[PDB]
């Protein structure tokens, strides 16, 4: 069945006139096999990605994670890794890509060194939330000073949000009525734009003189989207200001606030009871090094949450691994040989006959070494 | 004057007389703000005050309202107790 | 019996106290400063089933205990995983 | 007549004394609508002035005939909402708004405003805030009240027997059994109705036998009737026959006659 790919384009929404607001775009050129793996990971169900080292397994996984994050804001993505180095590489590739740190979360031991630029632990995310709170409260104070409203409205996140709902939303409604007036031109839109004083620090001009009404409205909507993004960040910070205990803040961040939560399989196994007690509600699970992690240690992420309506809420499972790579560490020789404890879910599924997508292009070593492991693959 | 004066304890070291006046201005006009500084040189603490202050308002009703407001309230991240 | 080992009782490290039984508030400052004594105390959670078995058998296993053996965390994080799999077993549909 | 006071206001906009003098003059001589406009302008110009807004709300409530309708009720609600927008950290304002919501038949919005009160106010004022919150639960009843009092057990676990009574009245006997297990596991609870350990055990077996079909057993809910009653057998040997009869009557309430016989 020759599928028709109806390809459609949409204008990307502006996130503000600042160069920081420009979204990050992917720069690597994926192979057709990698693109098919990304498509299968984005589509619901079971995805199996057989990847040799240096074939971009982490790149494909991070691309699938970013695609899921952009497509479904209501879904939760559970990242399972085998090593803290793999977790750090995944977080660094996401940060090179674009997922908000207010939704990024890493679970693990607090004594482990974090090689990433940002501290993705519970206390590190709390500190980042507090720093963003201070910066955005200063921004709200600057906005209130520009608008000339009485009082200091950057006192707290709730006060900032109430100031937004009281002042900016009727002003934006009046501006939208002016826009909807058919006799109003682009210059009238420019002079009716009320955030010129707040966005005076943007690179001038805010609206070019040769710009027409469509892109003037796009720039105004980008400025309003930047303001709304700041206020939504403050609204997300606000439950952390509400809670007084750091354990309560971390529990609320794990249960509700974070949309992408990452850990190791052993940490998930030891925290299965706490996660089930807190009542996690993940939708998709993406995991790496499936041949390096045993079977039940990966089934525990598949049963972290409580079942409901006679089944599970899990929709997507992604297994990024390589069954031609090393087996896990088992001390017992009898359990290694007779009991077959060394074989993993990846090896079991590829022996059973589940369809797998194999990466067929390496980008790590010399051509001689590519042959030196291509005689096996 | 004693009935119009409210003693606030448990104040943080970063809390100053201006901050106390700004906090107590909502309940009414404050006639005076007395912050007892750590004048003892034997104490090695670098706190500019002793953690207690007295805010005297213009009216006893305003002083009682300020006591009810700042009593067991959160001030600069620390619990401050306001009493008559 | 060849090694002479008679009794092994699993215990849970709850906390470590000094020679005076006080909590170590700053472990880094305790490590950096000069310790007055090299005697420490460990508050432990003993095995419940093992303690009940010793109580019903009236054997002085804990009185005969003379050694403590510790392990690394990576190789010693086995009991919460086993408890999680046991809870999964008691659960019906995972 | 208002010209010197307006001149004083223009001279000292940040001062409260000209506003106090002008409000006092309007209270002494001005009409009710004029006073309402005057304190409305005062609250507009100085929204952080808790004292001036307190006289405004006192005058508004004093002029409020309770026979006046939901239009004026929602006007007072909007004034309270603005005062809590710009004065969110005042427990007295929170208490007055929650009392006004006690006066109104606005159960759900009152509960949401209470959640806002918990989210804004610290733990020390939560004693007052919960003390005003719990008679609202006792009047409202039902699943809303049991959610309330679950949060009340989160903050202050002292009235376990009262929550037992609400669970029995509502029909949440599974959660009642789980609460039974938790409170009896906690070796610090003292019943205010002079109920001992055996009285509590009688309460568990009586609730189980009165609703055997409403208890969801298994390890997912943590309920094991045979195991808990055998624990009672090995613990309270004086009423072992009573516990055996309770287990048998529970099994015949469920309908498992052969296991009752076994």
């Amino acid at each position: 069945k020759v599928e028709t790919l109806k390809v459609s384009t949409y204008k990307p929404p502006n996130n503000g006139p600042y160069p920081v607001d420009a979204p990050k775009l992917n720069k690597i050129r994926f192979t057709p096999t990698q693109i098919d793996a990304i498509y299968s990971g984005t589509q619901p169900g079971l995805t199996i990605i057989v990847g040799p080292p240096g074939t971009g397994k982490t790149d494909v996984a991070v691309q699938i994670i970013s695609n899921i994050y952009h497509n479904f804001p209501e879904q939760k993505t559970l990242l399972v890794a085998h090593s803290n180095q793999a977790l750090n590489q995944l977080f660094a590739k996401i940060v090179a890509l674009d997922i908000d740190e207010r939704h990024l979360l890493r679970l693990g031991h607090g004594e482990e060194e974090l090689e990433t630029e940002g501290s993705f632990s519970k206390h590190g995310r709390v500190e980042s939330f507090l720093d963003n709170r201070q910066r955005f409260l200063y921004e709200v104070s600057r906005l209130a000073a520009s608008m000339g409203a009485p009082g200091a409205h950057g006192n707290s996140a709730e006060t900032a949000g109430y100031f937004n709902k009281v002042y900016v939303e009727p002003a934006w409604a009046k501006f939208n009525d002016i826009i909807q007036r058919e006799d109003v031109g682009p210059e009238d839109i420019v002079r009716a734009f009320p955030f010129h004083a707040y966005f005076s620090d943007a690179p001038q001009p805010l609206f070019p003189p040769e710009a027409d009404r469509e892109t003037v409205l796009e720039i105004a909507n980008g400025c309003y989207r930047h303001i709304s993004k700041i206020f939504e960040e403050l609204a997300d910070v606000l439950p952390f200001e509400i809670l007084r205990r750091d354990k309560d803040k971390a529990n609320y961040l794990l249960t509700s606030e974070a949309r992408i939560i990452a850990m190791t399989s052993t940490h998930a196994a030891m925290k299965r009871g706490e996660i089930a007690s807190l009542g996690f509600q993940y939708d998709n699970v993406i995991m790496e090094e499936a041949a390096q992690i045993t079977e039940i240690e990966n089934f525990i992420p598949l049963a972290l949450q409580k079942p409901k309506n006679g089944q599970m809420a899990l929709q997507r499972v992604v297994l990024c691994g390589d069954h031609y790579q090393n087996s896990p560490v088992i001390q017992g020789l009898a359990f290694r040989h007779y009991a077959n404890l060394e074989q993993s879910l990846f090896s079991r599924l590829v022996r059973l006959g589940v369809p797998t997508i194999n990466l067929d292009q390496q980008g790590r070593a010399r051509p001689s070494i590519s042959n030196l492991y291509r005689w096996r693959y | 004057r004693w009935k119009a004066t409210v003693y606030v304890g448990g104040l943080a070291p970063a809390v100053t007389a201006t901050v106390l006046h700004e906090a107590f201005l909502p309940f009414g006009e404050i006639a005076e703000i007395n912050l007892p500084r750590n004048e003892n040189p034997n104490t090695a603490s670098t706190e500019p005050h002793r953690g207690f202050a007295y805010v005297e308002f213009e009216d006893p009703e305003d002083a009682k309202e300020a006591i009810d407001n700042m009593d067991q309230s959160e001030l600069f991240g620390r619990v401050i107790k306001v009493s008559a | 019996e060849r090694l002479g080992l008679v009794h092994v009782r699993a215990a849970e490290i709850i906390q470590v106290l000094d020679d005076k039984g006080k909590a170590i508030r700053d472990p880094q400052a305790y490590f950096d400063g000069h310790t007055r004594s090299d005697i420490r105390k460990i508050q432990l959670r003993l095995d419940a089933t093992s303690y009940k078995a010793d109580t019903e058998a009236n054997r002085n296993v804990y009185e005969d205990i003379n050694l403590i053996v510790r392990r690394s965390s990576r190789e010693n994080n086995f009991k919460p995983v086993l408890e999680s799999i046991q809870d999964l077993t008691l659960s019906e549909v995972p | 007549d208002d010209a010197p006071y307006e001149q004083d206001i223009l001279r000292n906009p940040g001062s409260i004394r000209p506003w106090l003098s002008y409000i006092e003059y309007k209270l002494q001589h001005g009409t009710l609508r004029e006073q309402a406009f005057v304190m409305e302008r005062a609250c507009v110009q100085l929204p952080r002035s808790y004292k001036l807004w307190k006289m405004f709300r006192v005058n508004h409530i004093s002029k409020l005939n309770p026979a006046i309708f939901a239009t004026e009720y929602q006007k007072v609600n909007a004034l309270f909402e603005r005062a809590l927008i710009l004065l969110n950290k005042m427990p007295r304002i929170w208490e007055m708004y929650l009392k006004f919501l006690m006066q109104q038949p606005l159960v759900t919005f009152t509960r949401r405003t209470f959640d806002r009160a918990l989210r804004a106010l610290p733990i020390t004022q939560h004693n007052r805030i919960w003390a005003l919150y719990r008679p609202f639960a006792n009047s409202a009843e039902g699943i809303t009240a049991v959610k309330i009092w679950r949060r009340y057990m989160q903050v202050h676990p002292e009235d376990a027997e009262d929550f037992i009574e609400l669970l029995i009245q509502c029909g949440l006997y599974t959660e009642a059994v789980k609460k039974y297990i938790e409170i009896l596991n906690n070796p610090k609870f003292q019943s205010k109705n002079a109920k001992g350990h055996y009285e509590l055990w009688s309460e568990m077996v009586d609730l189980l036998v009165e609703h055997a079909v409403d208890i969801e057993t298994g390890h997912e809910t943590g309920i094991d009737v045979e195991r808990i009653i055998r624990s009672g057998i090995e613990r309270f040997s004086d009423q072992r026959g009573k516990l055996w009869s309770g287990l048998a009557t529970y099994w015949i309430r469920r309908g498992n006659f052969d296991r009752a016989r076994d």
